[PDB]
């Protein structure tokens, strides 16, 4: 197992994200060697209305 | 021969004697600037292939209509130009000849 | 019941009950101080 | 005609290809997601350019990307 | 009270035009009375009319008001001490006052923050909770003032989503 | 005193000319 | 739309309650002609009292124009 | 559409059918500039916006005050 | 595909109506051409600004030689005050008798236009005097005009075509440009106002033919030279000099009497004179300050590079900057536009106070239409400036070049300028709308006592710090303490004379109006301001849309998607903010205007009464000033003013227009077409003709431009009609 | 004599003579196609 495991909250370092700067719950971590494996889950919405995507693991930071 | 009608009864000089020379020198430079804007689309419509052909309702095959061309429109506006100023003329004729015109 | 206070507690109906305490009592002054254009001193 | 980019972000979740209203898009197998394909625009000249697929991208920020340019007939959207 | 002329502005107690502005006022008064008998409800309506317009004209003369040239009074906001009252006592009210409702405002939204389901609550105000916070804001000067001291009042940039540029 | 008709004509000479170099420039631009 | 009839309703009930108790109906019911129908009055709070305007019959009040006083009188 | 249709009936009636007779004919209310006049926009502007705008703009300091406050609230 | 978009091959093969409008519209945008080196772009601009330099000669020539020909030069001279200048003459087919016999004004025998651009006042002031000098005049400026065009058509030749790096030497530009073009410039105007101007003044004419021979001061260059400068100061024009003559005529060429010339009500011609002559040696000194050639002066990037904060407050201070402003076209094209609008509005708020034309201050009109002309045209210049400060922030700027600079801290703090921007523009407009809004409701309930008049102490008091003794602060210039008595020996008496003048407008009195307006004023600079920096600051990326900078300047939206994104772009900030512009240019101008009328009435009471409300405004400026205009025309004839009533009403239709382009979007429009393209498709003896461009509806910002461009020209034109009829109906 | 002459041509040459050129010019080389 890489990356934050599943419940830390990980400040997000991708610039051109809506939760750029905030802090958002890891659901899970893919171990297979994708390129975005860290699922994020946000308390607010974007302007799509999601509350969570797939960030890297040099994109997010606990 | 009809566009010279609005110019003589509406014109500025309609109720001057010169009503129907003005209305009809009008007709005349209309008739010219028309000749114009002939000779430009003539110039510039047709320059595609247009490789589809026509037919009638019938479906008999015909040829293509020789005024849809570039000479052949350019033999049409010069048509249109000496029927035109014919048409002008022959209207000033008859405001000056015509019995009932008033 | 309950609910219905639930219901009253709601943005709407909170602020139409502020803004008309809060009119009457700015009116209530304007009426025993009237024509204030300053603070008297 | 337009430009239409497909990222590496992309979850290939399908909404964009079934969104595009021209059959610009499709799904390409790809290791690079969990799902396992990437979408792609090989038809990029029937892409009028309705952002369908923008709409339609849940990934943020968008892993496809419709930038205007020379307009064309197809691109334009006309019957005539 | 008497003021002295400042910026090229007379007392309006001692304003020839304030009194013509009085004097303009109450004629009017007087032509709108003439058409109603004394006896009728319009014409006690406009006789208390009448007093209220030179109450109030008699007390913007001793409320140490600077008239002008058109014989309406103009206030001097740049700090003078024989015209604070213009601006600097109402604008300190203010500033208490909208500060205190800002103050409530922060307060329920940093305790609502807190809840299982902030937003629901957002447009469904506690008003019990609310209005505790709402009257704790009675010394929002001084809350706010611990609140910079302690560096609590703003959030760090690092925290704070900002654009990509 | 109004303008002489020899002044006003070259003075109309002269701006024909600069016209002819604006549509020399002008081309010459387009080029 | 019952709810809807019962607003109209409310308003007319309205309407007709200030043409009673907030009005000079039966003054411009006298003089028609001269005396200007009026079913409001106002508080005067901020010398908006001035909108009470001399609409005639020992009344003042907003002049109206929805024409109620003239649909009163012909029914 | 409606600005127009209520604009001109009220030139229309204003100049052509409201007035006073006095027994030497009729006094209309804008002296039947309606038909000399209403055939141009500057006419519309000048005649009909401007001319009969006086009232609402020096409505000030009487009842009609509050049209005034209206008129420039919904300006 | 056509050969219209030659630069654009997209445009070229684009089968719709689009294409001209397109090509139309990006045909100065060099940048953006197909197959466009720097090198070409350098060249195509050189000689761009070579061609509309010549247009500008031509303007100026095409000017004078319609006044010298058709013109009232020489009668107007004689009488400044009792005769109407002539612009040109009127040749209209569509004229009536009425038009024809209404329109001759001033001593012409033909239908004249009024010229209200004051070039009489101008020309008159420069020593001009007669049609022959205004011909010859003409006529230089057009072989300036020709030469200009020949120079440019030169240099784009390959032999004289200079390289990038010969636009991209800064240091030599600006030396020369500040000694010669600015400096000696401004020297050899100082020997025009000396030799010809002020003697024209005097009297005594000195053309050509007796140039050479009429010595400007009675002595000649022995005081210059001895170092005996006072001389040249010795003997000023009397108070009672009448200009153009020879009574009380002094001998002083150059002096700095300050205030005005009583007859005229303009600056004295010797001090302009003088002026001009510091000028010239300030900015000939100033033009050595940069290294070229010759191993001495400064180098502009090391200048640049020096300056950073030792502190770091600024963060890597100035590093790198030189390089991005020499580089980025844009970034120089909005300093300069910037500076530009700043001097133009200086142009206008100096004009009217400070009249530098003889017989100016007494003609109103002229007076009114100059500060409308340039407040408009400032305006419209600090929205192209910050504009194309966006359109750097996209294209030209470099955030890996320009990191840790004061341009990189901008795009890291530009939430906090944003956010505070609209903090001050939502203070301003909410007090500033609601001291208004009590006023007029004051002013309605019959008690007008109860206003909230706020005296504007602060601008009264800077007055009286300069002079002015209305208020009676009586602290720098009115009080008698070291300032004053310094100034009380060369320009304070004409100063004081002027500034304490009821009739001009050096320094207008100043009421609680004119602090409700200029809030106002405050208002609208700050929110045009807001709307300007924010689509700059923004136009790189913003939340909503992070990858902006990868669309250009000018796109219409990102699409429905994201909650909507219509408005998006920094082009569409421009957009927003021309608005915010207009508004605020028209808010000035109004202000300007309506105290202006007041003062010329005589009763500046009606506007410091009237002034504090809204009403007062739309009663007593708007709708009183408007009832000899809409009178242009009637049933009952027409009068001279009959074309600026077609003029307003000309623009109130331009501006709905464009109020159609605004509201109404593209997609009804292009289905619309659409329906029309069937109809003539299928209509007998229609189809015959077939368009060649497939008629499409206007694109999203093709037709926002086109709206704004509209609601502008509507805006100017129906204020330009009313400004000019209004003051000429009441005062010719 | 220019005063009375040239008025009354070179109105109807600029504001109906060279706009008719212009226009019909442009025109023709707008639609021009490339090739
Ligand atoms: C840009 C300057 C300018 C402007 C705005 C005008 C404006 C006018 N002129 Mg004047 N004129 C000018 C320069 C100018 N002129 C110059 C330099 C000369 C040469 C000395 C003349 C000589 C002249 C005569 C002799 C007459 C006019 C007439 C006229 C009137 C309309 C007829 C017309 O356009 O014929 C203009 C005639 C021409 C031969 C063209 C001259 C224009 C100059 C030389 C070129 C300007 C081009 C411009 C900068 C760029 C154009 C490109 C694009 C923006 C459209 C009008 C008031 C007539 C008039 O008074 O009618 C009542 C008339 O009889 N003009
Ligand atoms: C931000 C702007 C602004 C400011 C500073 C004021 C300030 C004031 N107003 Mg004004 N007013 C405003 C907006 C504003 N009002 C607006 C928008 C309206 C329209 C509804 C009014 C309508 C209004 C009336 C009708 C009256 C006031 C009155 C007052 C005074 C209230 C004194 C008090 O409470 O005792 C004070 C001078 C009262 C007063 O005493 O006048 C001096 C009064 O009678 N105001
Ligand atoms: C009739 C009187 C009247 C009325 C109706 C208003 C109405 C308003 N004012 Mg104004 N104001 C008035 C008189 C009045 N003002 C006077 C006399 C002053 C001088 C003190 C001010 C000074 C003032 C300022 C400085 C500001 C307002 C703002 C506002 C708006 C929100 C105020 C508020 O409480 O929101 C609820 C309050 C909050 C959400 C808390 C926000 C912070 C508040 C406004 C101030 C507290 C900060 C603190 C004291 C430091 C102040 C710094 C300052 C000196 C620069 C509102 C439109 C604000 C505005 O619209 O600007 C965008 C604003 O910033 N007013
Ligand atoms: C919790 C209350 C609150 C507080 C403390 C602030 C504070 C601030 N706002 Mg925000 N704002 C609020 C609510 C608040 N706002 C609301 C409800 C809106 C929507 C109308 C806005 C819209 C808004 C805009 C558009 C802007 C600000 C700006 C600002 C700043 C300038 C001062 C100011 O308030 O003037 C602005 C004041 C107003 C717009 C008046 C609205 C405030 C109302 C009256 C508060 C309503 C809530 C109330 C307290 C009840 C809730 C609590 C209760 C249940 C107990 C400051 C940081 C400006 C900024 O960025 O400056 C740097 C700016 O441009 N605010
Ligand atoms: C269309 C419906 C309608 C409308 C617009 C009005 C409007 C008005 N009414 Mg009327 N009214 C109505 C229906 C309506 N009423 C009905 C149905 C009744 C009978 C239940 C009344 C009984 C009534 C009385 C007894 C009085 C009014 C008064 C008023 C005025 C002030 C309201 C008030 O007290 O502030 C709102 C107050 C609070 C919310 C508390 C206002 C002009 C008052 C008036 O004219 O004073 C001179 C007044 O005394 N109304
Ligand atoms: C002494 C040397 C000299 C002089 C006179 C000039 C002059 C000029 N250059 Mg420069 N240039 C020089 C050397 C010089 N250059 C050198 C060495 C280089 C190589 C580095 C260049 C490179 C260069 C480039 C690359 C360009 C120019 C351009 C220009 C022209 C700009 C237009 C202009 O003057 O605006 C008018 C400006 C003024 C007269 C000065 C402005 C003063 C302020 C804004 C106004 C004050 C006005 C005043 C109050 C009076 C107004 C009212 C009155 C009319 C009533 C101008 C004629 C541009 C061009 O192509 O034009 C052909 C251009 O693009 N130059
Ligand atoms: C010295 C000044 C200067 C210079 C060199 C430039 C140069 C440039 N600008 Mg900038 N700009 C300026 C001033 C300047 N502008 C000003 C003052 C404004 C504010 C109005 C702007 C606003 C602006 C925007 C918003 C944009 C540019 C763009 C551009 C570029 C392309 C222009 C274009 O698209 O083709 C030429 C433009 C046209 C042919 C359109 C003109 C249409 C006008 C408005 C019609 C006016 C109607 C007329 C007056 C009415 C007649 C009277 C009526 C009675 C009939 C080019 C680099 C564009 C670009 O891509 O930048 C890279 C761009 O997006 N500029
Ligand atoms: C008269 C017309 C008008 C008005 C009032 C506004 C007002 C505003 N605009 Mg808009 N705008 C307009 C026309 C107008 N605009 C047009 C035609 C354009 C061109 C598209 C723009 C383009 C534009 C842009 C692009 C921007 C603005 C911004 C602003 C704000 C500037 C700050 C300010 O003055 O705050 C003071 C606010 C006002 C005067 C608004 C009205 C507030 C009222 C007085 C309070 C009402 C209270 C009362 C109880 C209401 C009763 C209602 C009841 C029935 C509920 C403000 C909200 C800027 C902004 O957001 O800055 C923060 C901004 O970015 N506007
Ligand atoms: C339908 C009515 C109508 C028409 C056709 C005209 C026509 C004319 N008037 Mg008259 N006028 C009218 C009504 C009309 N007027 C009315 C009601 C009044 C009020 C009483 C006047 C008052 C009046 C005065 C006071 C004057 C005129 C003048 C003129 C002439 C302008 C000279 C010219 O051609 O310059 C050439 C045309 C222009 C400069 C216009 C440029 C505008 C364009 C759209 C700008 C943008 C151009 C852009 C680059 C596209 C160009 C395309 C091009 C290639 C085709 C012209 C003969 C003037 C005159 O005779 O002077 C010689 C003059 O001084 N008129
Ligand atoms: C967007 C952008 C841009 C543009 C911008 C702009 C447009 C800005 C503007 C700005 C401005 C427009 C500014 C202004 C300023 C001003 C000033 C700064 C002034 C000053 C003054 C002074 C300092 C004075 C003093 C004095 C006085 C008080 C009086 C008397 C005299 C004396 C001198 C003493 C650029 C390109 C850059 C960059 C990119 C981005
Ligand atoms: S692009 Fe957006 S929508 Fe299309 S597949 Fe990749 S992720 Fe799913």
């Amino acid at each position: 197992q890489v990356g934050p495991p599943r419940g830390t909250m990980v400040k997000i370092l991708r610039p051109e994200s809506y939760w750029f700067n905030d802090y958002g719950k890891v659901i899970s971590v893919d171990q297979t060697g994708v390129r975005y494996p860290v699922v994020v889950r946000f308390e607010k919405v974007n302007y799509a209305g999601v509350s969570t995507n797939n960030y890297a693991l040099d994109e997010v930071e606990y | 021969f009809f566009v010279t009608g609005p110019f003589i009864k509406l014109g500025p000089l309609r109720s001057t004697d010169a009503a129907e020379l003005a209305g009809c020198l009008s007709g005349a430079g209309l008739v010219l600037i028309l000749t114009a804007c002939l000779s430009i689309y003539g110039a510039t419509a047709f320059q595609r292939e247009e490789v589809v052909g026509l037919k009638t309702l019938s479906g008999r095959t015909i040829a293509k209509d020789p005024l849809q061309s570039s000479e052949g429109w350019a033999s049409f506006t010069s048509g249109w130009l000496v029927g035109g100023l014919s048409g002008v003329a022959w209207s000033y004729v008859l405001t000056q000849v015509l019995p009932y015109y008033s | 019941m309950k609910n219905f206070q639930i219901y009253l507690s709601t943005a709407p109906v909170l602020a139409a009950v502020w803004f008309t305490v809060l009119a009457g009592i700015l009116i209530e002054l304007n009426r025993f101080f009237p024509d204030a254009l300053s603070f008297p001193l | 005609s337009h430009a239409v980019k497909i990222y590496d972000t992309c979850i290939g979740c399908t909404q964009c290809v079934r969104a595009c209203p021209t059959d610009v898009l499709e799904m390409v197998p790809w290791d690079g997601c969990k799902a396992g394909q990437i979408a792609s625009a090989p038809r990029t000249e029937d892409c009028v350019g309705c952002k369908r697929c923008e709409a339609a991208c849940p990934t943020d920020f968008l892993s496809v990307r419709v930038y205007l340019g020379s307009e064309t007939t197809r691109s334009m959207g006309l019957a005539y | 009270r008497d003021v002295q002329p400042y910026a090229g502005l007379t007392p309006c107690k001692t304003s020839k035009a304030f009194a013509k502005r009085e004097k303009t006022e109450l004629k009017a008064l007087e032509k709108r009375l003439k058409k109603y008998d004394p006896e009728s409800a319009p014409a006690l309506a406009l006789q208390a009319t009448m007093e209220k317009t030179k109450t109030r004209f008699a007390n913007y003369g001793e409320s140490g008001l600077l008239c002008g040239k058109d014989g309406l009074p103009h206030l001097i906001v740049d700090g003078n001490l024989e015209h604070l009252g213009e601006f600097a006592i109402p604008g300190l009210g203010f500033l208490y006052v909208a500060g205190w409702i800002g103050y409530a405002g922060r307060s329920y939204i940093q305790e609502n923050k807190t809840a299982s389901k902030p937003t629901e609550g957002e447009i469904i105000i506690d008003v019990p909770k609310a209005l505790g916070l709402m009257f704790q804001a009675g010394a929002w000067p001084l809350l706010a003032g611990l609140e910079l001291k302690n560096g609590t009042l703003t959030a760090p940039e690092s925290e704070i989503t900002v654009s990509p540029r | 005193m109004p303008l002489s008709d020899t002044q006003v004509f070259t003075a109309l000479f002269v701006a024909l000319i600069t016209g002819i170099l604006s549509l020399r420039l002008g081309t010459q631009l387009y080029k | 739309h019952f709810g809807q009839l019962g607003v109209i309703f409310i308003w007319l009930s309205g309407m007709y309650f200030h043409g009673a108790r907030f009005s000079n109906y039966e003054a411009w019911l006298s003089d028609p002609t001269h005396i200007k129908p009026s079913a409001q009055v106002v508080w005067p709070i901020v010398g908006q009292e001035i909108l009470n305007g001399d609409v005639g019959g020992g009344f003042q009040g907003v002049q109206i124009t929805s024409g109620f006083f003239q649909l009163w009188r012909g029914s | 559409s409606i600005s127009i249709v209520i604009f001109h009936f009220s030139w229309k009636m204003q100049s052509d059918v409201w007035g006073s007779v006095t027994g030497n004919g009729v006094s209309h209310i804008t002296g039947g500039n309606f038909a000399q006049s209403a055939n141009t926009i500057n006419g519309w502007l000048r005649d009909f916006l401007w001319a009969q705008s006086s009232q609402v703009i020096q409505s000030y300091g009487s009842a009609l005050s509050a049209y005034g406050l209206i008129f420039l609230g919904a300006h | 595909a056509t050969k219209f978009p030659k630069f654009s091959q997209g445009l070229a093969s684009d089968p719709t109506t689009r294409r001209i409008w397109f090509g139309i519209a990006t045909a100065h945008d060099f940048e953006t051409h197909d197959g466009m080196t720097e090198e070409k772009l350098y060249q195509k601009i050189f000689a761009s600004h070579f061609g509309q330099l010549a247009i500008i000669f031509l303007w100026t020539s095409g000017n004078l030689f319609h006044v010298a020909w058709q013109g009232n030069f020489e009668k107007w001279g004689e009488d400044p005050l009792h005769v109407r200048p002539i612009a040109h003459t009127i040749w209209d087919p569509h004229f009536g008798q009425p038009a024809v016999e209404a329109f001759t004004r001033g001593g012409a025998s033909a239908p004249v236009n009024i010229a209200y651009s004051g070039v009489y006042q101008w020309w008159y002031t420069i020593g001009m005097r007669t049609n022959v000098d205004l011909y010859n005049g003409s006529l230089f400026l057009l072989f300036v005009a020709g030469l200009f065009l020949f120079a440019g058509w030169l240099h784009l030749q390959p032999t004289f075509a200079p390289a990038v790096s010969w636009f991209k030497n800064a240091e030599s530009r600006l030396n020369h440009h500040l000694s010669g073009l600015f400096g000696v410039s401004s020297l050899a105007w100082t020997g025009h106002l000396v030799h010809v101007a002020i003697p024209a003044s005097r009297g005594e004419t000195v053309r050509w033919d007796n140039f050479l021979t009429t010595l400007p001061h009675p002595a000649g260059l022995a005081p210059f030279f001895t170092g005996q400068w006072a001389v040249y100061a010795q003997n000023p024009d009397t108070a009672g000099h009448i200009f153009g003559t020879s009574e009380g005529a002094g001998t002083a060429i150059l002096t700095f009497l300050g205030g005005f010339h009583p007859q005229t009500q303009s600056l004295w011609l010797t001090d302009m004179a003088h002026h001009h002559l510091a000028i010239a040696v300030v900015f000939i000194i100033a033009g050595h300050q940069y290294r070229t050639n010759f191993g001495i002066g400064h180098s502009m990037k090391e200048i640049l590079e020096a300056h950073t904060a030792p502190s770091g407050r600024l963060g890597a201070g100035h590093t790198g900057l030189f390089d991005t402003v020499n580089n980025s076209l844009h970034f120089q094209l909005g300093l300069a536009l910037a500076s530009v609008g700043v001097l133009c509005s200086l142009t206008a708020q100096h004009m009217y106070s400070m009249p530098p034309y003889a017989f100016l201050a007494q003609d109103f009109t002229t007076q009114a239409a100059l500060y409308s002309h340039h407040q408009y045209i400032a305006g419209f210049i600090m929205c192209g400036a910050f504009a194309h400060g966006a359109i750097f922030f996209i294209r030209d700027y470099d955030p890996e070049a320009n990191k840790g600079n004061v341009l990189a801290r901008m795009l890291e703090h530009k939430e906090a300028i944003i956010s505070h921007l609209s903090w001050v523009s939502l203070f301003l407009g909410f007090h500033t709308l609601g001291l208004y809004v009590h006023n007029d409701v004051m002013q309605a309930f019959g008690t007008p006592e109860k206003q909230i008049l706020i005296e504007p102490v602060f601008a009264q008091w800077i007055q009286a710090a300069q002079g002015k003794a209305l208020y009676g602060f009586d602290i720098l210039l009115s009080g008698d303490n070291a300032a004053t008595a310094a100034g009380n020996s060369i320009y304070l008496p004409g100063w004081l004379a002027g500034i304490n003048s009821s009739t001009n407008s050096l320094f207008l009195p100043i009421g609680p109006g004119d602090f409700l307006v200029h809030h106002a004023i405050a208002l609208g600079l700050h929110t045009t301001t807001l709307i300007l920096v924010k689509g700059a600051l923004d136009a790189r990326g913003s939340k909503l849309m992070p990858d902006k900078k990868d669309f250009g300047y000018s796109f219409p939206c990102d699409g429905p998607g994201r909650g909507g994104t219509c408005d998006i772009s920094a082009w569409d900030a421009f957009y927003l903010a021309v608005f915010w512009e207009l508004n605020t240019v028209s808010w000035t101008v109004f202000y300007f205007h309506w105290k202006h009328l007041a003062l010329w009435q005589g009763n500046s009471a009606q506007f410091d009464e009237s002034s504090t409300y809204i009403m007062g405004w739309l009663r007593d400026y708007l709708w009183l000033n408007s009832s000899q205009l809409i009178n242009g025309y009637n049933p009952f004839g027409m009068n001279s003013l009959s074309v600026w009533a077609w003029m307003f009403l000309f623009g109130h239709l331009i501006y709905a227009t464009g109020f159609m382009f605004l509201i109404s979007w593209r997609g009804y429009w292009q289905e619309l077409i659409e329906t029309l393209v069937w109809a003539h498709e299928r209509t007998p003896l229609a189809n015959f003709v077939k368009w060649n461009d497939k008629p499409v509806a206007l694109s999203i910002v093709q037709a926002r431009l086109v709206g704004l461009t509209h609601f502008a020209v509507g805006f100017v034109l129906t204020y330009a009609a009313f400004v000019i009829a209004s003051t000429s109906g009441k005062f010719g | 004599m220019a005063a009375s002459l040239l008025p009354s041509i070179f109105v109807p040459l600029v504001g109906l003579v060279f706009p008719a050129v212009a226009m019909a010019s442009l025109f023709l080389y707008i639609e021009k196609e490339q090739v």
